[PDB]
RNA sequence: AAGUUUGAAAAGCACUUUGGAAAGAGAGUGAAAUAGAACCUGAAGUCGUGACAAAGACAAUGGAAGUACCUCCAUUUCAAC
RNA sequence: UAGAUGUGGCCUGGAGGUUAGGACGAAGCUUAUGGCGUGAGCCUAAGAUGGACCGGCCUCUAGUGCAGAUCUUGGUUGGCGUAGCAAAGAUCUAACGGAGACGUUGGAUACUGGAGCGGGGAAGGAUUUCGUGCCAACGGCACUCG
RNA sequence: UUAAUGAGAUUCCCUCUGUCCCGAGUUACUAUCUAGCGAAACGACAGUCAAGGGAACGGACUUGAAGGGCUAAGCGGGGA
RNA sequence: UACGUCCCUCUCCAAACGAGAGAACAUGCAUGGGCUGGCAUGAGCGGCCUUGAGGCCUGAAAUUUCAUGCUAGGGACACA
């Protein structure tokens, strides 16, 4: 008889706090051997939003015509620094690494994500590494298993964490390094080493990783809620205003039989904070720093001069000083959240997915107001040397 | 009649008590069964922490339903509180036995927490009220507390 | 004691933003929780915790009511003392005091 | 409801000191304080800590049958049946 | 099973007989104290239990055996340090007292708002008044206060 | 049959709105954590399921399937 | 007596409490300046409008960069 279609979606049960806030790719891409070796993941840190105006393509209605207001995200994105190799055996239990070779050097805020003092300890992580390393026995057992990395190998897995002494972004309260094991999607898995040996201890920029008009999928942490009753946790309903002990709750939970309450049914608990994909995420522009090029937000058609900091900053976040990245839409993190970016799994071969893209402009407008000025000296343009500058631009 | 267990040396060893220790039972539990084998000056160390509220009580035994906290994790548990009043009065019941320990000649930088025992007392009486008219016991439950000491040779 | 004993009787003239520590606290408890994270205030700015109100820094938070409270409060704060030493010891009170200053743009953390 | 029925005798814990005083630890009384006035005996129930098989939970208990180790419990041999 | 019956058969209180214990420790009580009776039960030991009564046997006698009656009474226990102590006035500070959140005084901000947390009475209560102590248990938190 | 009256019963219309579409944010007070205090109703034992049989809708039986333990906040399916 | 972890404090992408993410001479905290943004022309004064997009507020359950100020290091297991 009467029904509706069911609250919520089964797929993302049990609604649990994720493991760990850095967003972690579950699957990396299918291993197609015609490629070149590269990089198929990079961490970048959600700094906010904005949104920007687009020329259209793809002859459609309102495409093919006059520009759109896109809502876009802003992904500030340093240089991941590599540390180790990771090779995996295809064993009938499931991949097993078989061994991890090390940098000689190994930045001081990787060590201290092996610790949680740092400052107390004495600092050993990685000391009979070095020395190691540098003794000839430890070249041995460094090509001892590089040698293996071809023999046995399958998945080749860097090591990278990311650089936060050049993110001088302070309101990302942590000075651990953030590692993420990250998939080469090459051929040949002789020459998917010789990618891995070559760019250990170097930086691996995040256009170097991506490419501008293309999307990726965008793994990811939730914005955390706590323990969110059932209306706001599945969207059940709200009993009538009538009800005794209250209406923001499911009736009935539970037949006579089964006599037990199922798995299925809505109740409050942790919402937000559970780890996602988003599946299909559109970068829109991927442009490097300011200390490189202090015009980050003028394509073509804004002469002007700005960056992508918005007047005031990023709310909540601070300035971008770093090689953004700039997506098309959510991204599920509140700021300064790490979010992990990865090449997508799906065909991707459509005219909406696989079609260039030129921006006609940008928002630097403050998101801290209302913003109606765009890069702050037009703001001074509006105004006139009024009494907070006043008294010091004509005390002199 | 004494005194569960005897300290196995007599002038080794200092005794104290109290009867009617005025406050929970349950509270006092692990307020005294927490220090049961540290030295005096690790258990004085350990209450006057605890009213600080940087140390807790474990609860081990009458826990039930008490509130989770970070500061039980070194008791290995997750349960734990700050009674005030039982341990402001274990602070007491413990510098008597060190007034046994002076009086024999004891340093008390060398008395050990040996059998600590608490247990209930005659559980004083002093009614309630109900709805519909229905008058209810609100038993206060005292408790008895013994512990005694000893040194250990260097 | 580095820097506790080193210094006597320390007076140093500093502001107290208070309505970035009451915010959104209930209106009631305003006026109270404004005295009480002053004495966590310069506890933290002093590192002891016997702090006394010179009953016009008292006058001046309820002044304005319990519901309300300025939002900034300039404050001197005397540190003197009964002498003791060693550790454990409780020879170390404040003797926080208000200033009439009338504005608070441009005066910083002052001392004597 | 309620035998304070402590002990033969109040000899009812002087006094020292820890506690602000209670109470505690000592002494001391007496045959017993393990008879300290809410006192003859002091049970069950429940609880406490000390020990342990230190066992080991995946209802408890129990039945039969063994075994492990431990039991001043019985008996017997302890130059012999 | 309902029932019937037997038992040189078991057990409790007491009587008439007999035999006999007991301050060199009786009743009682405890039990990983064994043994022995199919069993009811009995006997022993050992108590860092108890302190003054009492066992066996033959008859007599009855207020004579309890797990279960929404049994009765007393006591304890779980749930459980849990529900809660959420209507009605927000205490804040100095220095003072104190064995110590408490009280007192000062100042501060308040609340009652003259149909009052006012001042007087009747009904009713009858020492609750007052002062000085006190702080054991009572004032559902606490108290140096009541 | 009736004017007036109605915390009467009833229907429509107007206004008005969170009654709702469809919910969302805020606030005290609670719940939550703590110090102090502290109950009770209830209580055979308990206490994971499916199927079977059964006083015919089992917590214990039968046969399978799960189940390490102890936990705090919830909820209201079951414990006929 | 080791490497370390934990508590206490602080921070807040986390949070009912645990847990989490952190920092532990760091831009850490606190002020101020600047920006950004709200409001809409401040007490006072001159001749009511003028000073004047003024004054005030702006990180605080916790907008953003610059100057000056102070800035626990103690515990608990690990550990025998
Ligand atoms: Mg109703
Ligand atoms: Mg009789
Ligand atoms: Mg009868
Ligand atoms: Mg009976
Ligand atoms: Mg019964
Ligand atoms: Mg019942
Ligand atoms: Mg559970
Ligand atoms: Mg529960
Ligand atoms: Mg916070
Ligand atoms: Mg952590
Ligand atoms: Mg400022
Ligand atoms: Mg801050």
């Amino acid at each position: 008889k009467f029904e509706h279609p069911r609250h919520g979606h089964l797929g993302f049960l049990p609604r649990k706090r994720s493991r760990q806030i850095r967003g972690r790719a579950r699957a990396f891409p299918k291993d197609d051997a015609t490629q070149k070796p590269h990089l198929t993941s990079f961490m970048v840190f959600k700094a906010g939003m904005t949104h920007i105006v687009r020329d259209v393509d793809r002859p459609g209605s309102k495409v093919n015509k006059k520009e759109v207001v896109e809502p876009v995200t802003i992904l500030e994105a340093p240089p991941m620094v590599i540390v180790g190799i990771v090779g995996y055996r295809q064993t009938p239990v499931g991949l097993k690494t078989i061994g991890t070779v090390w940098a000689h050097h190994t930045s001081v805020e990787f060590r201290r994500r092996y610790y949680k003092n740092w400052k107390q300890s004495a600092q050993l992580a990685f000391s009979r590494q070095k020395q190691f390393a540098n003794t000839k026995e430890g070249k041995v057992a460094e090509a001892r298993t590089l040698n293996a990395f071809a023999k046995k190998a399958s998945v080749i897995r860097v090591i990278a964490h990311t650089q936060l002494r050049k993110l001088r972004n302070h309101r990302v309260g942590v000075k651990k390094a953030h590692v993420q094991e990250i998939q080469i999607n090459g051929g040949n898995v002789a020459a998917k080493i010789a990618l891995a040996k070559s760019l250990l201890e170097k930086e691996v920029r995040v256009d170097s990783v991506f490419q501008q008009s293309e999307a990726c999928d965008v793994c990811s942490v939730t914005k955390g809620h706590g323990t969110e009753g059932v209306v706001k946790r599945w969207g059940v309903a709200c009993l009538p205003r009538k009800t005794h002990r209250g209406l923001r709750k499911v009736a009935c939970i539970g037949a006579w039989h089964p006599a037990r309450v199922m798995y299925t049914v809505a109740r409050a608990g942790q919402h937000g904070y559970h780890h996602r994909t988003q599946l299909n995420k559109k970068i829109y522009q991927i442009g490097r720093s300011v200390a490189v090029e202090p015009n980050q937000a003028t394509t073509t058609y804004d002469l002007t001069a700005k960056t992508i900091t918005p007047m005031g900053g990023f709310v909540g976040y601070g300035t971008v000083r770093n090689d953004y990245v700039m997506l098309k839409g959510s991204v599920s993190g509140p700021r300064r959240r790490v979010m992990t970016l990865r090449r997508p799994m799906a065909p991707q071969t459509s005219r909406h997915l696989k079609e260039k893209i030129v921006l006609k402009f940008i928002d630097t407008s403050s998101k801290i107001g209302h913003g109606r000025f765009q890069t702050k000296k037009e703001k001074n343009q509006w105004f006139g040397p009024l009494k907070k500058d006043r008294i010091r631009r004509e005390e002199r | 009649t004494h005194y569960s267990r005897k300290p196995q040396v007599s002038s080794k060893s200092a005794k104290a008590k109290v009867s009617d220790l005025r406050c929970h039972y349950k509270n006092t539990f692990e307020t005294a069964n927490v220090i049961n084998g540290m030295p005096l000056r690790k258990a004085q160390q350990l209450y006057r922490q605890v009213l600080a509220k940087t140390r807790c009580i474990p609860f081990k035994r009458y826990n039930g339903k008490i509130g989770r906290t970070a500061q039980a994790k070194e008791w290995g548990q997750t349960k734990g509180r700050w009674p005030r009043k039982s341990v402001v009065a274990m602070m007491s019941l413990l510098k008597n036995a060190e007034a046994n320990a002076i009086e024999k000649g004891l340093d008390p930088n060398q008395m050990v927490i040996k059998h600590v025992q608490v247990d209930q007392a005659a559980r004083m009486r002093r009614r309630t009220y109900r709805a519909h008219g229905r008058i209810t016991p609100y038993m206060c439950s005292p408790c008895h507390v013994q512990l005694f000491m000893s040194e250990k040779k260097e | 004691k580095r820097t506790g004993r080193k210094p006597d009787a320390v007076s140093m003239e500093a502001t107290i933003h208070l309505s970035k520590l009451l915010k959104k606290k209930t209106f009631s408890k305003r006026a109270p929780l404004a005295i009480k994270r002053i004495k966590a205030f310069v506890g933290r700015l002093m590192k002891t915790k016997d702090n006394r109100i010179d009953a016009s820094l008292n006058t001046y938070i309820w002044h304005k009511g319990v519901k309300g409270v300025p939002g900034r409060v300039r404050v001197l704060i005397q540190r003197k003392s009964e002498t003791t030493e060693g550790n454990k010891h409780k020879h170390f009170y404040t003797v926080i005091s208000n200033v009439p200053v009338a504005s608070f743009k441009g005066l910083t953390t002052k001392t004597v």
